[PDB]
């Protein structure tokens, strides 16, 4: 049976056991995501959808965090800004300064987080440069530029799952995870373009568009 | 006055190889001797001991151990059908430290049947004990130790005719720090990479397999047979209140003699030294810092350990922990900042790269770590790299990144002016640099960068 | 780093053909029991590891037999294969050199260690020897703080070491024969501090008999 | 550039984001003033607690007392502190930053004395 | 600095004077509202003629300038336009705004 | 507004600038409801066509539920 | 003044077809289409300017990333007809090829500025 | 913006004719004259847009050097 928290001082009514994102999409309140998706797993790696819970200490990923009775959430203390800036911060720092050349510009989420939650300028100044990855040849309908890849695993989550195409994956481990097939193969599913829609960056776009 | 430990006391006997490990010297020990009445006591009984027993998790945090364990057995918990697991740590992996390998190779049986009493205790119906795969020879003594329990009856079907169930197993690790954390662990048990769950769901839910499961160090369940024969009491006897027992304290670095050896708790620290290892190579003097607990906790200072006693209150009050008790000593010779620049490249290393903080900036904590080693950098970038870390800490799914956060505030907090005297040996050496590294002569030519160091 | 990506060579390549010997196999069998029957790709590291032992490495070969043996999807086995550093995916010599230069080995030698092996041996850290003999290695922590300078050889350990001491060991190495299984020249019996014993200097362990808590 | 607004180390943006304080406009309609006159201010409470002052503005908040029986009903000391002055004089049409003029006279005006242009400072 | 704080003293005397000018003539006035240093009155178009001949010949108001005059068109409410007529008070160095609305067919009275 | 057919637009000889002949072509109003929409038209005399729009379906959504265990074979392996 | 498409000392044209210059535009003066080119890079197959219906703002040139379009400062461009001021993307790479000098000139001057 | 800072004077006439309202222009041709002088002696250093740039574009190198400032730039040109 739906159960009943308060966000940002309102009243909700869920369902048990539904994340707490939900609750806050349902309540009207705008939580930044990269990496959740409403079709696909919940996965909880971006950290962009922190909030302050009174009994919980530290910020938790709301995406993944079950609705209790008598919640109290504060998606807009200064510790949840702060969050927000500090992720941010981080996810831009290996990112390539693409946006010209890039077929995301204008319709990015990262852009638009970035203007919304994010500092207005970066501090990351250091000689050796940004990481650089390889590009990946997966067919003739999904252009790569791996560059771009935030590791949301969005793309995974999609060929794995819903359209059952096992091999696409993540490679490695740390700075050098990437996400492919390892070797040389097409992704090949009739379902395949959706992850042009679904990744949120232009890592992964539409090679006749 | 704490830390006297005498050989009755000692619980790991065989910690120098005095006495063997077969099976036939681990009952001289006396293992294996009442197993039949432990098992037939109530789980009820083994927990309430375990409780008044005072111990408190050895793989580093420190929870209850009783408490940790009772987590396993909800109300209705029976109702639930399916395999319940323990599973063992026994990963290592946190650089300085050494006492499971110790434990494996010297005393197995004591680890075998405490698998088989945490079991019961937990109600658990099989065990999987997970080793890092560089220790192949503690694998091969644990598994012929597991071989012998088997052959006499001690673990199986009817264990010591107890009507209980318990099988055991070993499963090895293959490079890879980050399954020393329980949920990591668990994944890799499971047949997938090591990268860590959220919590919840806690493994006392739905853990390996899907299953009830319970992640323990190795040292916490090698004691409880010992505990549990000897009574709660007089575990709680030894070291203060909420800091009781004794503890292996593996000790590492800048000392005269290098050692291994259990000691009470709330022991002081000079006189740790002093007594086990010969003292510091030097002289109390010729002290920079010691680390109490592996790399992943903030450095002591030279007049601090002078005081302090080696609990998990006394190091978390001068904001530091016990971790795995591994201490790792630097004397006035070494750069202290060479020491932490290596530890953040370990961190940037065993990053499983899942979560966006830890994944980046372990790397950005290197970058910087290696311009501070040299004194590429400018002096207001300390505080840049402080709020760096705070960037990491507490944003993570998993705790690797606090790990990789601390070791550099407590370099921040310690060591200040070494960092700005080797900024000063650069800029008059050198040049003056921008921040990031950079110098008047330095840009960008046919793919490279030039007119710079480039650290 | 980490090479996350394979480019098929003739000596590594999807076409040639990897089985398991049959004591491997039977192994494998054995493995695979240990772990319930529905949840049997959690055999896969053990297994890879077999193929390992096998054959020198970890090739594309060796990941597709064990995924078509556990009836896993071949992403998941390289995955499973590029996630953990013990998985060599290129193909190595007789003898592996694995140096701890973490902190507590530094403080004490490492570096010296180092410059030794590659004084003797002038291939970097990681680079392996011409005749296909060494092939070196830097790495984190081992588990054997205490042996201050130690090092590994394919599995084994070897603790407490010296420059001179070091070369004399690679030379032993490269004859063929091997000068000693223990860790070091016999300083110490591997973890008690180097003047001898400072406690356990009793000829018999007290059983824990003697003490029973009064209700068993 | 300018300091703190340059420095690396101290100003996280959500301290300095002027654009997202920006003040709300604040409506008021006659049923707001009703109850500023009859319950008081949050400044000077004329308020019950419990139920009587949630039941107050309440009814405050359906109708039931209207702007003119709130401004007939309200006291002396109401009409003087919180409509007029303290003194019962209206107001002044109110100015941000008053301006004192002076007429500059003599040599330091800008035209001599016949021209029909002053000099206001 | 915000610069909105500069105002606060300010915004709190025009809601001051805002709560006057309702109590002086609650037959017209339906409401108002203040932004930095801005007042607002909202009223009927029947209201026009009063409410402004008070703003322009009281003496504490003093409106004598007429600055504009213009309409905004909202095509989601049931009048359209939204008549603003703003003011200036060079006697007390002040401005105000008052608003009425207006359809396609219902006319406001001028002011002229 | 919906396209005219023959007024729409067409390529430019000169340069390849796309002509159009339909006024209306970019011109967009926003209303506050779909009522007020609908009255605006009626006032206009417009023949308009209401869409409805169509809404995600609420769906309970676990992040556990990635691990549930399973009793027999395993239908897909979850990778994450 | 007069607009110029400008090259990188290699020869290769700077515009990568970003559009930002038509976005930014308040005249709506620019006219740009794009594709692969066979190499694969990323540039334009039109670019137009309406030098009648251009208000010379200079609002282009502050926008692109790359400093392809630029304004120079010739004046004396005056023409007989009204469609030889429809530029096409021919006509402004040859001008940014004839005022590359000047160009440099002012760049050399102002960048630091911008 | 900086008339608090500068010091003029206001001329007034009082015929409220064209002559008066010259006498006014060719007067305030010498205080425009005066705030200009006050203004290059009291020029101070600094930006002079505001610092926040998601208002106004960062500086150039910053845009062809940090990520944020190329993500800003774009948003405020599109
Ligand atoms: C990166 C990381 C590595 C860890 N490695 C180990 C380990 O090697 N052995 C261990 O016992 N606990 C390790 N832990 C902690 C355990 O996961 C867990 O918290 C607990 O300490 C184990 O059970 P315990 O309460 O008996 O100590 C690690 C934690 C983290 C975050
Ligand atoms: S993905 Fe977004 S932020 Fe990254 S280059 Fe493309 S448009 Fe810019
Ligand atoms: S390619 Fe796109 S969808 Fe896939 S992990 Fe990277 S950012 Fe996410
Ligand atoms: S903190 Fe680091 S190790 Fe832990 S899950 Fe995140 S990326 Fe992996
Ligand atoms: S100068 Fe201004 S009007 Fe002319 S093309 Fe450039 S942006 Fe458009
Ligand atoms: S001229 Fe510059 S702004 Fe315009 S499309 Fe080309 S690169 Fe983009
Ligand atoms: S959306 Fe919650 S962590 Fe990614
Ligand atoms: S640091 Fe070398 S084994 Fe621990």
């Amino acid at each position: 049976a739906e159960i009943e928290l308060t966000i940002d001082g309102h009243k909700v009514s869920i369902e048990a056991g539904s994340a707490l994102i939900q609750a806050c999409e349902k309540a009207g309140v705008t939580v930044p995501r990269y990496c959740y998706h409403d079709k696909l797993a919940i996965a909880g790696n971006c950290r962009m959808c922190l909030v302050d819970v009174e009994r919980a200490p530290k910020p938790v990923a709301s995406c993944a965090y079950p609705v209790a009775p008598g919640m109290v959430v504060r998606t807009d203390t200064e510790r949840v800004k702060q969050a927000r800036e500090n992720v941010m911060e981080m996810m831009l720092q290996n990112h390539p300064l693409d946006c010209p050349v890039c077929d995301q510009g204008g319709e990015c989420d990262l852009q638009d987080q970035s203007m919304r939650y994010g500092r207005d300028r970066g501090r990351f100044t250091e000689i050796t440069g940004k990481r650089s990855t390889e590009d990946k040849n997966i067919g003739p309908l999904v252009k790569t530029s791996m560059n771009r890849c935030i590791h949301c695993t969005r793309c995974v989550r999609f060929a794995n799952d819903i359209a059952g195409a096992p091999e696409l994956g993540s490679s490695g481990r740390g700075n050098d995870m990437q996400i492919g097939t390892y070797l040389e193969k097409n992704l090949n599913t009739e379902l395949s373009g959706n992850v042009i829609d679904l990744c949120p960056v232009g890592a992964l776009t539409n090679k006749p568009y | 006055q704490y830390g006297g430990l005498k050989d009755q006391d000692r619980i790991f006997q065989n910690l120098y190889d005095n006495y063997g490990w077969d099976l036939a010297s681990a009952r001289k020990q006396g293992d294996w001797y009442k197993t039949k009445e432990l098992i037939l006591k109530g789980d009820t009984w083994i927990i309430d001991e375990i409780k008044k027993s005072g111990l408190r998790g050895r793989g580093g945090a420190g929870f209850p151990s009783g408490l940790k364990w009772s987590f396993m057995n909800p109300p209705g918990w029976e109702k639930n059908e399916g395999p319940r697991y323990l599973v063992v740590n026994a990963d290592e992996g946190e650089p300085g430290t050494c006492k499971d390998r110790e434990i494996m190779r010297k005393d197995p049986h004591k680890l075998v049947e405490g698998c088989l009493l945490a079991g019961r205790a937990m109600n658990a119906t099989a065990a999987y004990i997970y080793i890092r795969g560089e220790f192949y020879n503690e694998a091969a003594v644990l598994q012929t130790a597991i071989n012998e329990a088997y052959a006499a009856g001690l673990i199986g079907k009817d264990a010591c005719g107890s009507g209980y169930d318990f099988d055991v197993y070993i499963h090895r690790g293959m490079g890879a720090y980050v399954c020393g954390e329980e949920t990591s662990l668990i994944e890799s048990l499971e047949g997938k990479a090591g990268k860590p769950r959220l919590k919840p769901p806690f493994p006392a839910g739905v853990g390996l397999f899907g299953r009830p499961s319970t992640v323990t160090n190795v040292e916490t369940v090698a004691v409880a047979p010992t505990i549990l024969r000897r009574g709660g009491d007089w575990f709680a006897s030894f070291g203060r209140e909420r800091n009781s027992g004794t503890k292996l304290f593996c000790i590492s670095g800048n000392v005269n003699e290098p050692c291994t050896v259990e000691e009470e708790m709330s022991i002081p620290l000079r006189e740790l030294l002093e007594k086990h290892c010969g003292g510091i190579k030097g002289g109390w003097d010729n002290l920079l810092g010691v680390i109490p607990g592996g790399c992943s906790v903030p450095i002591l200072p030279k007049n601090i350990c002078e005081d302090v006693l080696m609990d998990f209150d006394a190091l978390k009050d001068v904001q530091s922990g016990l971790g795995t008790a591994a201490v790792i000593v630097i004397n006035k010779q070494q750069d202290v900042i060479r020491a932490i620049q290596r530890f953040a490249a370990f961190y940037k290393h065993e990053s499983c790269g899942q979560c966006t903080p830890c994944r980046e900036g372990t790397t950005w904590l290197l970058k910087a770590m290696d311009r501070f080693r040299t004194g590429q950098a400018k002096e207001r970038e300390i505080d840049m790299l402080y709020e760096l870390t705070k960037d990491i800490e507490g944003h993570t799914i998993c705790a690797l990144g606090d790990a990789a956060a601390w070791p550099i505030q407590g370099l921040i907090r310690n060591f200040r002016p070494e960092m700005e005297t080797r900024m000063k040996k650069f800029h008059d050496e050198v040049g003056a640099v921008s921040v990031g590294g950079w110098m008047k002569d330095a840009r960008v030519e046919k793919g490279k960068v030039v007119g710079a160091p480039l650290p | 780093h980490i090479v996350s990506v394979h480019r098929n060579t003739e000596n590594n390549n999807p076409s040639i053909p990897f089985e398991f010997s049959p004591e491997n196999m039977k192994r494998a069998e054995e493995v695979i029991a240990k772990y319930p029957p529905q949840y049997k790709k959690a055999a896969v590291m053990p297994l890879l590891d077999i193929g390992q032992r096998q054959l020198g490495y970890t090739s594309i070969s060796v990941m597709n037999y064990v995924a078509k043996l556990l009836e896993m999807p071949p992403m998941r086995v390289y995955e499973v294969a590029t996630f953990y550093t013990m998985y060599n995916r290129t193909p190595m010599g007789r003898y592996h050199l694995q140096i701890c230069t973490t902190t507590p080995c530094q403080l004490c030698g490492s570096d010296g260690i180092m410059e030794a092996v590659q004084n003797t041996l002038n291939i970097k850290p990681g680079e392996t020897t011409k005749d296909n003999l060494f092939t070196l290695s830097e790495v984190e922590c081992l588990g054997a703080c205490v042996n201050a300078p130690m090092m590994a050889i394919n599995d084994d350990y070897y603790e407490d070491l010296t420059p001179e001491g070091t070369v004399k060991l690679l030379e032993d190495c490269k004859a063929g024969k091997m000068p000693t299984p223990g860790p070091e020249n016999h300083v110490r019996r591997d973890c008690e501090p180097a003047s001898g014993q400072k406690v356990l200097l009793s000829k018999e362990p007290h059983n824990v008999a003697d003490f029973l808590q009064e209700g068993i | 550039s300018s300091y703190p607004t340059n420095d690396i180390a101290e100003n996280p943006y959500w301290k300095r984001d002027h654009r997202r304080a920006y003040p709300q406009t604040a409506f008021f309609d006659q049923k707001t003033v009703t109850g500023l006159l009859e319950l008081g201010s949050e400044a000077t409470p004329r308020i019950a607690d419990g139920e009587a002052g949630t039941k107050a503005l309440a009814n405050i908040a359906n109708g039931g007392v209207s702007f003119t029986q709130a401004l007939g009903k309200s006291s002396k000391d109401v009409i003087y502190g919180e409509v007029l002055t303290v003194n019962g004089l209206p107001p002044v049409a109110p100015t941000l930053a008053p301006k004192q003029w002076k007429i500059i006279e003599g040599e330091a005006a800008i035209y001599p004395k016949g021209y029909p242009c002053r000099t206001f400072h | 600095v915000n610069p909105a704080d500069r105002y606060l003293q300010h915004v709190s005397d025009l809601h001051q004077y805002a709560k006057y000018i309702m109590a002086a003539l609650p037959k017209y006035i339906q409401g108002f509202s203040v932004w930095k240093d801005e007042l607002t009155l909202h009223v009927a178009p029947s209201a026009v003629i009063p409410v402004t001949t008070f703003l322009r010949d009281n003496t504490s108001t003093q409106y004598k300038s007429i600055i504009d005059i213009t309409a905004v068109d909202y095509p989601s409410r049931e009048n359209r336009f939204e008549v603003v007529y703003n003011f200036l008070s060079v006697r007390h160095n002040s401005r105000i705004r008052l608003k009425t609305y207006a359809t396609e067919v219902t006319p406001v009275p001028s002011i002229t | 507004w919906d396209i005219v057919d023959v007024a729409n637009r067409w390529e430019n000889d000169l340069i390849g600038w796309q002509s159009s002949g339909d006024y209306m072509q970019a011109t967009q109003m926003k209303f506050t409801s779909k009522e007020s929409a609908i009255k605006f038209a009626n006032k206009q005399g417009w023949d308009f066509y209401i869409q409805e729009p169509h809404h995600r379906k609420f769906r309970v959504k676990q992040y556990a539920n990635n691990f549930v265990h399973s009793y027999g074979k395993l239908k897909h392996i979850r990778t994450k | 003044g007069e607009h110029a498409l400008r090259r990188y000392p290699s020869g290769e044209e700077r515009c990568i077809a970003c559009k930002l210059c038509e976005a930014i535009c308040p005249a709506l003066a620019i006219t740009i289409d794009a594709e692969e080119r066979i190499d694969g890079s990323r540039r334009t197959t039109k670019y137009d300017i309406d030098m009648t219906k251009c208000i010379y703002c200079g609002y282009c040139q502050e926008s692109c990333p790359v400093d392809a379009i630029v304004e120079t400062p010739n004046v004396e461009y005056a023409t007989e007809t009204r469609e030889e001021l429809l530029y096409n993307k021919e006509k402004l790479l040859a001008n940014g090829d004839k005022w590359e000098l000047e160009l440099q000139y002012a760049l050399d001057a102002d960048a630091p500025y911008r | 913006d900086a008339y608090d800072k500068v010091d003029f004077d206001v001329p007034v006439g009082m015929n409220g004719d064209c002559y008066d309202r010259y006498l006014i222009r060719m007067a305030e041709f010498r205080q425009s004259l005066r705030i200009i002088e006050q203004c290059c002696n009291d020029m101070p250093a600094g930006a002079v847009k505001v610092e926040d740039f998601k208002i106004n574009s960062p500086p150039r190198n910053l845009m062809k050097e940090d990520m944020e400032a190329l993500i800003h730039h774009f948003l405020l040109y599109t």
